[PDB]
């Protein structure tokens, strides 16, 4: 399973 | 008795040629099990191992929505970093993400990893404690403070020690027959006289899993680290790996050299002689 | 899907009320939300809770899938439509049915009465100064109009009062509110 | 903007026996960026039916692909791999050496 | 800046076949923009949402009648062409900082009423009813009651004004208008309000009380050729002076 969160640089 | 799950993401900007190229792959140990290609027709997360094919439509719908969300993230990251480094809008740049978790012999959480790279160089990485970040430059410091503000390490440690290891365990028990196997290497040697001055001994190791292997040459017991050619562990294509180590030997001295193979599939390391 | 069992709730001013909310999802990582929508139609967040972790608080039971909002010391400004929301890998707010919270004020000195008002340039009847336990009902005859009750706050004097307005042409104030259980101490001038 | 040169390896999945079906492999590793052209050659001719793995990378962020195709080796046929990359001034060709 | 999410217009009354353009400016540092719509039957409905000007999900968008775009990080537009009565709703614009998982901040919303024929539009008739001497004697308090009757659609905003200054204390307005003919589906609406003050303040003949009702209707571009005051957006008002006794 991938991580749910949207993580922007 | 350690096992790992990894997700790799690669986004390459195509300036003036539309959207970026995004390719994602997931691994359990050395076995790929999911893929996604921005340019593929399916626009879906696809299986690349039998033990993941048994998952239901909710799983594939979910992973497709998430992987497309990571596609969007990296698309924005390309423009963001272009701004951070004041780079021209005409060049093609690359962002890469890698994150995953490791479980130990007791099947509990062992380690976590989560790190980015820009144009093949480290940008930012989660430290071993899973609570702080490593920023290489001013741009990475910006991201670090942003993530420190949003408590990213908290949500990410919660994922790495939670959902990540839970489904790593599920994959390991569903793919028990292949993920928890051990293919020991099939070994042999070859001899090719390059002259009367010297000949070439080559030690072959084939059809082994996992890819972690060690090949060493020995002359009368001492280690022949120099004069030894070592090739990169390569994939065979069927899920196994290959590797060979060659050494140059004066003609008539071939019996003096010894190849030592070490792999977790062998109960004792192998000793190979040309005698 | 999000379930708000009771679609409506009444609470006395300065008392505590708990709005229930339960969801149903297989996905292992998600988000819960409580939003508030007054009559102004302005959606405002009340409380956010992530799965991994004021007068408003929440009893978050991951076991029973319970996300209940708890409002202590009710203020008149809290009367609104409260929505329970939820988000997963679909990345879209999934909305419950909504619970209308009604707050009944505490009037110290109820003085129920029905007065008759006359236009300046027609006649209207004003039912006012009654305790919040009294409920005003629409009339069974469609020729007369009665409005739901409304709480007005005179701040400079620190005095609140309930009021409802009936009106028609046809009509007397002494019988305009026959469809409602008006208090017995009602003052009929 | 790092640019790494691809490491090219031409080999067969199994020990090549003349007349026996096998898989020809061109493993291209340790390169950057991802854009890269890889063709398999049978006597200098481009083998048309060729597939490759999915783009991934090692710990040092360098990419690696595997280009494979079914083939039956013979004593006469000579196979090779041709790679075009930005680090390469000219297309680099690596010939499959069987007796190794 | 005095700003959150911003929407324009606040109200829109137009006829079917006309084009409808809704405008939204999100909060400054927000990169996700959302388009919702709300009704009684269907509730809240996500139409489309962007992230960093990229349309992420438009599955809630109806087909070939609706079209949303976002040319800047600080502006989005939703267009209905041609409009139909079933589109009548409250279209909300929301925004969040980075992702749809982040708290969404909503705008005041556009109240869209698409009518079949503009000849059913009527502005309200407003009248103020003065307080009774019984109430003044019984409780030393005076309650003015305003009544806005016979308007359609129900786009009204009632405010009280005393001596040219809008007042908010002692005021109570029906949160929802009531139908003048509850039986019929389409029907004109009515809206009541009350302003209560101290009796001694109402007994000052110098004080001027005013009930003000903003009505939203036809714009000046819309054609109107009938023997009727063109039911345009207007402010219908009714006043009353204080009585000394």
């Amino acid at each position: 399973k991938q991580w749910l969160v949207w993580l922007f640089l | 008795g350690s096992h790992s799950m990894r997700y790799f993401y690669t986004s390459v900007s195509r300036p003036g040629r539309g959207e970026p190229r995004f390719i994602a792959v997931g691994y359990v140990d050395d076995t790929q099990f999911v893929r996604f290609d921005s340019d593929a027709a399916s626009q879906r997360m696809e299986p690349r191992a039998p033990w993941i094919e048994q998952e239901g439509p909710e799983y594939w719908d979910g992973e497709t929505r998430k992987v497309k969300a990571h596609s969007q993230t990296h698309r924005v990251d390309l423009g963001t970093l272009r701004g951070y480094y004041n780079q021209s809008e005409a060049g093609s740049h690359t962002v890469q993400r890698m994150y995953g978790c490791d479980v130990g012999s007791d099947w509990r959480f062992l380690r976590g990893y989560h790190q980015y790279a820009y144009d093949g160089k480290d940008y930012i990485a989660l430290k071993e404690d899973l609570r702080s970040w490593t920023a290489a430059d001013m741009a990475a410091q910006t991201t670090k403070h942003k993530w420190e503000a949003a408590h990213v390490a908290e949500q990410l440690r919660a994922y790495l020690e939670g959902t990540c290891v839970e489904w790593l365990r599920r994959y390991l028990e569903n793919g028990k027959e292949t993920l928890q196997r051990t293919d020991a290497p099939k070994t042999h040697m070859t001899h090719h006289a390059v002259s009367d001055h010297e000949a070439t001994l080559r030690c072959w190791a084939l059809s082994f899993y996992p890819a972690e292997i060690t090949l060493t040459w020995q002359r009368d017991g001492e280690d022949q680290t120099q004069d030894t050619e070592l090739v990169e562990t390569r994939p065979a294509g069927d899920g196994t790996f290959q590797k060979w180590a060659a050494v140059v030997v004066p003609s008539g001295q071939e019996q003096r050299y010894t190849c030592h193979v070490q792999h977790e599939g062998l109960p004792k390391p192998l000793t190979l002689r040309w005698e | 899907t999000v379930t708000q069992s009771q679609p409506e709730m009444s609470v006395q001013e300065a008392e505590t009320v708990t709005l229930s909310c339960t969801y149903d999802t297989s996905e292992s990582d998600y988000y819960l939300f409580w939003y508030k929508q007054p009559p102004s139609r302005q959606m405002i967040l009340v409380i956010r809770q992530e799965a991994y972790k004021n007068r408003f608080s929440v009893n978050f039971q991951k076991a029973a899938k319970s996300f209940s909002l708890k409002i202590s010391d009710s203020q008149l400004g809290d009367a609104a439509m409260y929505f329970c929301a939820f988000m997963d890998s679909n990345y879209q707010l999934i909305w419950g049915a909504g619970t209308k919270l009604i707050i009944k004020p505490n009037i110290q000195n109820p003085d129920p009465a029905v007065y008759q008002l006359r236009d300046s340039k027609k006649s209207v009847c004003l039912f006012t100064d009654f305790d919040s336990q009294t409920n005003v009902s629409q009339s069974k005859d469609s020729d007369v109009y009665i409005t739901d009750k409304c709480v007005l706050d005179m701040r400079s004097m620190d005095f609140k009062s309930n009021s409802a307005v009936a009106w028609s042409n046809k009509f007397a104030c002494a019988n305009a509110f026959n469809n409602s259980i008006i208090p017995e101490d009602t003052f009929f001038p | 903007m790092i640019q790494r040169t691809p490491k090219i390896q031409v080999y067969s999945r199994h020990p090549a026996e003349n007349g026996k079906s096998n898989f020809l492999n061109c493993y291209v590793s340790g390169f950057h960026p991802s854009d890269i052209e890889v063709d398999l050659l049978k006597n200098g001719e481009r083998i048309e039916k060729v597939e490759h793995s999915d783009l991934s990378f090692s710990k040092d962020w360098s990419f690696y692909l595997l280009y494979y195709t079914e083939f039956t080796p013979t004593e006469k046929d000579e196979y090779a791999c041709r790679v075009n990359h930005v680090t390469l001034s000219q297309p680099k060709i690596v010939k499959w050496d069987r007796d190794m | 800046m005095d700003a959150g999410v911003i929407q324009s217009p606040r109200h829109e009354v137009t006829e079917m076949g006309q084009e409808v353009t809704l405008r939204c400016k999100p909060i400054s540092g927000h990169n996700s923009l959302f388009w919702y719509r709300q009704t009684m039957m269907r509730g809240l409905e996500l139409l489309i949402y962007f992230n960093n000007n990229v349309p992420i999900d438009d599955s809630g968008m109806p087909e070939d009648r609706f079209s949303a775009k976002m040319p800047n990080a600080s502006f989005s537009t939703l267009k209905i062409q041609p409009s139909e009565p079933r589109d009548s709703a409250v279209y909300f614009c929301a925004s969040s900082r980075t992702s749809p998982t982040d708290t969404q901040y909503f705008g005041p919303g556009t109240r869209l009423t698409v009518l079949e024929d503009l000849k059913n539009v009527f502005p309200p008739e407003v009248a103020v009813f003065e307080p009774s001497e019984a109430e003044i004697s019984h409780t030393q308090k005076a309650t003015l009651v305003c009544l806005a009757t016979g308007f359609y659609p129900d786009h009204v905003e009632l405010s009280w004004w005393v001596n040219g200054k809008e007042v908010h204390s002692g005021v109570c307005t029906d949160p929802q208008p009531l139908k003048e003919q509850p039986a019929l589906n389409d029907s004109r609406y009515a809206l009541s309000s009350r302003l209560r003050v101290s009796a001694t303040f109402w007994q000052d003949p110098r004080n001027h009380f005013r009930c003000q009702v903003q009505f939203y209707g036809l714009s000046e571009n819309d054609e109107w050729t009938q023997d009727r005051a063109k039911p345009v957006t207007q402010i219908v008002s009714a006043e009353a002076w204080g009585r000394a006794d």
